[PDB]
RNA sequence: AAUCAAAGUUAUUAUUAAAUAAUAUUGAUUUUGGAUGAAUUUAAUUUUUAAUUAUAUUUUUGAAUUUUAAUUUUAUUAUUUUGAUUUAAUAUUUUUAAAAUAUUAUAUAUUUUAGAUUUAAAUUUGUUGUUUUAUAUUUAGUUUAAUGUUUAUAAAUUGAUAAUUAAUUUGUUUUAUUUUAAAGUUUUUAUGAACUGUGAUUUAUAGUUUAUUAUUUUUAGUUUAAUGUUUAAAUAUUUAACUAGUGAUGGCACAGUUGUUCUAUAUGUACCUAUAAAAAAUAGUAAAAUUAUUUUAAUUAAAUUAAUAAAUAAUUAUUAAACUAAUUUUAUAUUAAUAUUAUGAAAAAUUUAAAAAUUAAUUUUUU
RNA sequence: AUUUUAUUUUAAUAGAUGUUUAAUGUUAAUUAAUUUAUUAUUUUAAUAUUUAAUAUUUGUUUAUACAAAAGUAACUUUUU
RNA sequence: CGUUUAUUAAAUGCGUCGGUCUAAGUAUUAUAUUUAAGAUUAUUCUUGUAUAUAGAUUUUUAUUUUAAUUUUAUUAGUAGCAUAGUAAUUUAUUAACUGAUUAUUAAAGCGUUCCAUAGAAAAUUUUAAAAUUAUAACAAUCUAAAUAAAUAAUAAAUUAAAAUAAAAAUUUUAAAAAAAUUAAAAAAUUAAAAUAGGGCAAGUCCUACUCUCCUUUACAAAGAGAACGUUUAUAUGUAAUUGUAUGUUUGAUUGGGGCAAUACUAUAUCUAUUUAUAUAGAAAAAG
């Protein structure tokens, strides 16, 4: 009667809520190998190795082909790109902190550590990153 | 849970290339399940006509068998009449119709007014055949002189009422009856 | 066929309003000829007597109020009039007065067993002064009855 | 109640779209799925793969220890939350309110000894790996430090016994 | 999926740990005696529902309606007792609550009286010296309620701020 | 010749919409079969009208993801008996429909004439108002959380074991959002052989040249031309041509990655890109838009690279910073942290180039 | 030649060096003058204009066959 | 002699011919094609597909398919014949980019060629009503007004004219400097037009084959005392419908240096272990 007076009588398909993401997707796994991100609060460097260390090396220069072994930054413009897509975490918030590339011990069970899974005896206090379950010795399936 | 797919950017907006047909649309999102329908979508089985040429539809529906019994046999409550009882003339809708007739055998006057006439016209309902409308007058009004029947049918009056309904009227049969020696009716005035 | 326009559509509704089932009101407590004023409306403070009750509406005529000029059609048999007569008004706008206390009463049912007769029928009481108003008794039509066409019950009762 | 516009401030609404050639386009949002790096070989591509799963990663296994300074434990004991007599094992710790849920995961905790150049007392503690100086401190103020690393079921019916 | 069903009962009222959204700021007279009726109905409408469905699936396993098979008959029909915690029937706490009501009342009285006890011991006659008002002015309203505990009268006060007497 | 600026009120009628609510449900809108049934049949180990509390793992390195929550326990598919409740929305029709200023040879409304003129938006990649949109009135017309008060505690490290004298915050756990309009497409199944193909289908209602049953050909519906050009027509009027069909406008028959094709990529219902249906495909990579006056700190840049521009510098921006000799008792925008879909600089001064401008150049670049 | 003309100041204003809405507007605790100030130069959708003193329209005079599809705005009483 | 969506040396059609087929149809037959009937003839030679083949590929040319680049013999040849051209000659016309003839090395026609040829399209000659130039030459029917009341288009106009310079542009503006209403005709301008015509960009489409790749139904192997259907392995077919086929300056270039005012468009020149990062494999200590 108003919105449409007849696309609103006759009846289409009705949205519902819209699934989320995984709420760790961008700590994407070309770091989590590649660099560390090292640091003391408000400087972390995201350390990578490099360039050059396993394609050609005879008959490189002497002294270059070990600049290649050390724990080098890279540079800032590459620090605030592959971290911005960290920061996303909750925007116009201006005191949360971005997410940390690898998943600090304390965090992980921040997840846990929630009223609503206080009953989860499993999956709670680490089990994930725990060793793996025992079972039975007649366990099979 | 259901992780979010991210459909429509990424890869997975070039795997269209890459040797996918069928881009699946997201039927997580409607997920609300309850149908549409079609664009074309179907108007009710209600005749909407109301002309002359309107038809009946021969088209069996369930109700107009539910609501028969519920009125032949006290339907959910009352166990039907055995199946010979149900096939014989001593079925009560049977034995109501062979004993107790249920007919409209109007007369029109406009022809058989002030002016005399050999073939008065009656209306019957629309299932009374010609030679039933001779036994008819025959056993109920002593008419004994019909040689030949002349049986039309009309379709019943239509009108608007003040309201707006189209309220048609049933339909019947006009049966323009012959009878040999001429009869009339008188209108002192 | 097809609905009509929409102040027309509901112009059905608002024409012909008692047409909705339960339009009539919980069980009747106005009758012909009881005590009755208009407190709303036209005329607060107009005493009268209820001439007739159309029911199926919710209707009444109260008789010396709200009495409608009447345009009465005629023929060439006899001529026409213009008497008033008082228009079928509403009964929600209308209250009983106490025939004894001839004060606004409420009047509502009650069950009373009656003397002499076990009916226990629903008479109508006032809230404040308990009179017990009886439902009045309709009447047998006096002249009616086909003389030619009837069955005579002695003669139709023959078992 | 503006459009934080990029180059150009904080421009009003109902302002002038003139320059907003690339606000229009960091609403869309960043390219979900796609390379960062438009150009110039990404600086992840450029860096070699190390540690084949990762240069801190951890495994289902992986003996990480939420790090309980020993301050931390010190403070608590004068304070009151922790009773001396008592070998104070983890239990005590998390329903004293030292350490919250957050905090304890699989490999129990870690006891570092943190500025701490001295204990007064006699302190008894049934932690997990503690280090190797805060061992020599406890043991020199007549305490004891029995280790325990249990299982991960041994950890729940420690906690909630 | 997984909706913390270990609380809908744990609630301390009716109204709690049930999820009602849609809620408005002035609920009026009518739409509070319908909301109160309604956490109480969807209250019970999930007991009574609950239970249909545990009696008859018990029903239609064959064993008694609360899951009693025929062992659970048996020991009973023995004297032995088959439950090991019995929790306290209705019997129970609507008696363990009959007379903890039944001690306040008679304490009620019991101390109902008692305060007179100090009330009648309580001479002052006329106001103490919380009756200045050199800080601020009394209250009217207040002193026609404390009029009660005097002989002279209180509530009459000048223009001006109260001298003592 | 000629102007002259200006009428805001109908009048009169009453129980829908939308979300929500966790009780019913063999397919809503006449009366099967009406011989006696054979004709009223939808069923199978797959994200299904079944809709699932984590950030760690592990993984074609890059769109892939977390395991009972209390075992029938309440997250569960829902209305009459408060116009059924609530909050948001609000009308739709009937008939209404209005008004008394500026010259006297001519640029544009102010009374006192003269002064006065980008209509705007975009686009200006300063090929600098670059040929784009707008008749007017009213209605409808676009989603990044500007905030951290007492229970209460966080903070690193190796490739790996481990090591953690290594030094240090914050947080009763903060997540969700991400423009608007717009394709051709693309895939998923339903409809269509009344138009038109082809299959099949009619065995002699006018004229005529020739010896001839073959064959010239009367030929008023059709290879041309005029008119028509939103036309009387989303193909008609007039007309040229052609016309001999025992082998064909036609029983029903073939259907969409496919039918049919005397084949033109032609047609299969008035654009074959079939219709119909179901999606949010992509469109920032010069498309069109993106709604709130009276404000209160400035500027440009021009380099590494590009199966040629979402990425970097440099600039600009948001937020924040500390006073290192140089001078006057002058004068000084220097930075950090993040946000950032950009490759080309008037007039000069010169420099490449047939340039016939482009290119380098570097100071401009209006509220 | 000189003089003399288009930008070298003041005064009032009025915070300051130009782009993030002002709201107890019936005390969303309303009750007889709230005089609501807030309204998107385009988009569709509905109206109204311009083209339009118009383009079309204009009814003066008379050379007979019967089916079926197709319709059913459809009147009825007429002698199948 | 039929038949067609831009209507014809389109595609049909008879014959001949090539190939296939004797357990579904008659091997002077019917499938499957290429041509075209009629009349003359139908040339030289093979590198690949096909056939045959022998574990297969690789090899391999009775007939067929496609080919012949100097095949080019017959035959016609400036021709719908890649330019060269109006071919050079002859006619024909007052004037021959016409057309026809002769021959004849035609950029690379060519044996399915060539001839014969009827109503068609040309070229002459010639005659002739369309109002063909000359040429202009209303008889006919198609009012106004009165009535009904649509359409494209519409930012505005009081300026629009007109002349001149411009600066990026066709000029339109700006500027300077100039000076006439309503009605109907005309189409010079405004957008008198629609919509075609370009070329560039990103996107998608559709078709094609020695080199890319699946769902693929064929070929071969194996397994079942092989009673036939399936499953494999090895193979990968344009029958296969996926995606690529660029970018920059215009057709070449892609690197890191240097000289050319410590400018460099590619400007102009040159040099050379100036080095090819990552990921799987390869090297297991530091290499």
């Amino acid at each position: 009667p108003k919105a449409g007076c007849e696309e609103i009588t006759r009846q289409g398909r009705r949205v519902v809520l819209k699934p989320q993401e995984y709420f760790a997707q961008h700590r994407m796994q070309v770091w989590q190998m590649r660099f560390k991100e090292m640091g003391p609060p408000f400087s972390r460097v995201w350390v990578a190795l490099g360039g050059k260390m396993r394609r050609r090396r005879i008959g490189r220069q002497i002294d270059v082909k070990d600049m290649r072994y050390y724990w080098r930054p890279i540079e800032p413009q590459y620090q605030r790109l592959y971290m911005s897509r960290l920061r996303i975490k909750d925007h116009s918030n201006k005191r949360v902190q971005p997410m940390r590339l690898r998943a600090t011990n304390n965090d992980i069970g921040q997840a846990s550590s929630l009223k609503e899974w206080e009953r989860s005896s499993d999956r709670k206090y680490g089990a994930a990153l725990a060793p793996p379950k025992k079972r039975d010795f007649e366990f099979r399936v | 849970r259901f992780y979010r797919p991210l459909v429509n950017q990424g890869i997975n907006l070039w795997r269209s290339r890459m040797g996918r047909l069928h881009k699946g649309w997201t039927t997580w999102e409607y997920n609300r399940d309850v149908i549409p329908d079609p664009r074309p979508f179907p108007e009710p089985a209600v005749n909407n006509y109301f002309g002359r040429s309107r038809i009946w539809n021969p088209i069996a529906g369930k109700i107009g068998l539910v609501n028969r019994k519920a009125e032949e046999w006290g339907w959910p409550h009352q166990r039907p009449p055995p199946t010979g009882l149900r096939r014989s003339p001593e079925y009560f809708p049977f034995f109501f119709s062979r004993y107790f007739p249920d007919v409209e055998v109007r007369l029109v006057l406009d022809s058989v007014l002030n002016n005399e006439t050999t073939r008065p016209i009656f209306h019957i309902p629309q299932d009374m055949s010609k030679q039933e409308l001779v036994n008819y007058l025959k056993n109920i009004y002593n008419i004994d002189n019909v040689v030949r029947i002349r049986v039309r049918n009309m379709r019943g009056r239509r009108f608007k009422n003040e309201v707006g309904e189209i309220k048609s009227l049933p339909d019947y049969k006009v049966a323009v009856v012959e009878l040999d020696s001429p009869v009339s009716i008188v209108f002192k005035q | 066929a097809r609905d009509l326009e929409s102040h027309q559509k509901i112009q059905i509704a608002g024409r012909y309003p008692y047409f909705s089932p339960d339009y009539e009101i919980k069980p009747w407590i106005w009758y012909p000829g009881d005590t009755v004023e208009v407190v709303s409306g036209e005329g607060a403070g107009q005493r009268g007597a209820i001439i007739a009750v159309v029911k199926y509406k919710n209707e009444i005529l109260v008789q010396n109020v709200n009495v409608q000029d009447v345009v009465i059609p005629a023929s060439e048999t006899r001529p026409e009039q213009v008497v008033q007569r008082e228009h079928p008004i509403s009964v929600l706008r209308v209250r009983h007065v106490d025939p004894s206390t001839n004060q606004l009463c409420h009047l509502e049912i009650v069950k009373v067993r009656n003397k002499e007769t076990g009916e226990l029928e629903e008479r109508r009481i006032s809230l404040e002064s308990g009179a017990l108003l009886p439902i009045p008794a309709p009447e047998e039509t006096v002249e009616a009855g086909d003389p030619l066409k009837d069955t005579a019950i002695q003669d139709a009762d023959e078992e | 109640s503006g459009h934080n516009v990029i180059k150009m401030g904080w421009m009003k609404i109902g302002g002038s779209w003139k320059y907003s050639r690339s606000y229009n386009d960091a609403r869309r949002g960043f390219a979900k799925g796609q390379w960062q790096e438009r150009k110039m070989t990404p600086r992840f591509m450029l860096a070699p793969r190390v540690s084949a799963g990762g240069p801190r990663n951890r495994y289902e296994g992986k003996a990480s220890f939420s790090r309980l300074s020993l301050s931390k434990l010190l403070w608590a004991v004068d304070t009151g939350r922790l009773n001396p007599n008592e070998t104070i094992t983890l239990y005590h710790l998390r329903n004293a309110k030292v350490i919250a849920d957050r905090e304890v995961v699989w490999p129990g905790m870690v006891l570092l000894a943190g500025n701490v150049e001295r204990v007064p007392y006699p302190l008894h503690i049934e932690l997990q790996n503690a280090s190797a100086k805060a061992i020599q401190l406890l043991e020199e103020a007549g305490g004891s430090f029995t280790n325990v690393y249990m299982s991960h079921e041994g950890l729940y019916q420690e906690l909630h016994p | 999926g997984f909706t913390m069903k270990y609380k809908r009962g744990t609630g301390l009222w009716d109204e709690d740990h049930v999820n009602d959204f849609d809620a408005n700021k002035y609920l009026s007279a009518r739409s509070t005696m319908r909301w109160y009726y309604g956490m109480e109905r969807l209250q019970t409408r999930n007991n009574m529902n609950a239970r249909r469905a545990t009696q008859s699936y018990n029903n239609n396993m064959g064993l008694h309606h609360s899951g009693r098979g025929a062992f659970e008959r048996e020991l009973e029909r023995r004297g032995i007792q088959v439950d090991k915690y019995p929790l306290t029937t209705t019997t129970g706490a609507a008696r363990v609550a009959e007379m903890v009501l039944l001690r306040r009342q008679e304490l009620e009285a019991h101390a109902k009286k008692a305060m007179e006890s100090q009330r009648q011991a309580r001479r002052r006659d006329a106001p103490s010296e919380w009756y200045d008002e050199t800080e601020g002015p009394l209250n009217p309203r207040f002193l026609a309620s404390m009029q009660s505990n005097y002989t002279q009268v209180i509530t009459e006060l000048p223009s001006s701020p109260v001298t003592g007497r």
